[PDB]
């Protein structure tokens, strides 16, 4: 609907169509006046849901077959422009989402590496202390693995 | 005495215990400290009727 | 002569915002986790368009644009009073008509100049100037929010 | 002679609010784990502009 009601879409459609090229006079002012006159030939009447009236488009032309073909082509043109814009917006949102996901994955990897390094350091210190105190008994405490890192040395 | 001394030494050499939330906050703070990337001249509008 | 021209603008797209959209999405995601205040707030596009509209109709923006437009500088008699009066008149020349969503009419800006090409070139330059100012203001706001978030995270 | 001049103002932004914004946000964060406040509360800049 936004593409339908826009002035730019009407101007580009009239510039592209053959109904306007054959009516060119060759004078810039006359061509501009003709284009502006044919811009208003397409009127968009917005619809209201309360009164059960839908959006409508009216086109005006010199000849009835033209008045039909031009309207069909203009509606197709507006639909194509809307589809292209929607595709571009979808691509932009996709790029933003993948950037965010990459950043989140990087952060999770950093967190995992930090935890791994901390556990490695704790393992090294526990090994050194167990060697110093010569506690070679493999079984020292009833609780199984996943002990808190603080009293982690209670192992062979 | 031996086990108590070993507990003291281990808890001294290990340091304070940090949960996962602290690590996540540190990781986020790293990216925050990286700093935002500011680019000007990006459009804030789209044309429905180009001036003529 | 007082030739006039009209422009109609709407919200930008994701793809034209650039990296600012990703940065603001990151900050909003951070705000979601702590200090929950989202409450399905208006998207980044609405905020950017609101800032652009605010900079479009501001008297200060029109004054600063006219002061450097290179079209006002030619019409400088050299008297302070005459220059001030002309500047006020030309500031009043640019008008902004806000749009109503109920009637499906959008925001429009109308410029009045002395010659026909100047009614177009000056309007294009003014819209670009307002967009640039809005972008700079948005970047400053983003920097401030980023600094505040960094300080809060450091404290936590 | 009766000359006149006019000014138009609006709500400030985060950047010009200085350090007060961070303090107020910290207090609000302390005030959402106790004595529940409305989620859709007016923001800091809105309150500052209302006071102004």
């Amino acid at each position: 609907v936004m593409q339908l009601a826009s002035w730019d879409t009407r101007r580009e459609f009239w510039l592209q169509t053959d109904y306007y090229k054959q009516r060119m006079v060759g004078n810039s002012k006359a061509d501009a006046a003709l284009l502006d006159e044919m811009i208003n030939n397409i009127q968009f009447i917005p619809g209201d849901f309360t009164r059960a009236v839908n959006d409508s488009v009216k086109l005006i032309a010199e000849t009835a077959p033209d008045a039909n073909n031009l309207l069909r082509q203009y509606v197709a043109f507006a639909s194509q422009r809307a589809a292209s814009h929607l595709n571009d917006e979808l691509k932009g949102a996709w790029a933003a989402r993948t950037i965010q996901m990459k950043a989140q994955v990087k952060r999770q990897e950093e967190v995992a590496k930090a935890i791994y390094d901390r556990r490695m350091n704790s393992i090294e210190q526990a090994l050194k202390i167990a060697e110093q105190h010569n506690i070679s008994r493999s079984a020292t405490d009833v609780p199984a693995e996943e002990l808190p890192d603080s009293e982690m040395f209670l192992l062979g | 005495r031996p086990m108590l001394q070993a507990r003291l030494e281990n808890l001294q050499a290990v340091g304070p215990a940090f949960d996962l939330d602290y690590d996540q906050n540190r990781a986020m703070l790293n990216t925050l400290n990286v700093g935002p990337t500011l680019d000007p001249r990006f459009q804030t509008y789209r044309y429905l009727r180009t001036p003529e | 002569q007082e030739w006039s021209s009209t422009a109609i603008t709407d919200r930008p797209t994701v793809n034209m915002l650039g990296g600012y959209y990703s940065q603001q999405q990151f900050l909003r995601n951070l705000d979601v986790r702590s200090n929950m205040a989202s409450a399905d707030q208006p998207s980044v596009m609405d905020e950017a368009y609101k800032e652009f509209v605010m900079q479009l109709a501001s008297w200060d923006t029109r004054r600063e644009f006219w002061l450097q437009t290179d079209y006002y500088k030619q019409r400088m008699v050299g008297n302070s009073k005459a220059d001030a009066a002309l500047l006020d008149e030309m500031i009043n020349n640019i008008q902004f008509i806000p749009g109503d969503f109920t009637r499906a009419v959008n925001d429009s800006v109308k410029l009045i100049a002395e010659t026909a090409p100047d009614a177009n070139n000056l309007l294009r330059q003014y819209v670009a100037f307002a967009s640039q100012r809005a972008a700079s203001h948005l970047n400053d706001e983003l920097k401030g929010a980023w600094a505040a978030r960094t300080i809060q995270m450091k404290a936590q």
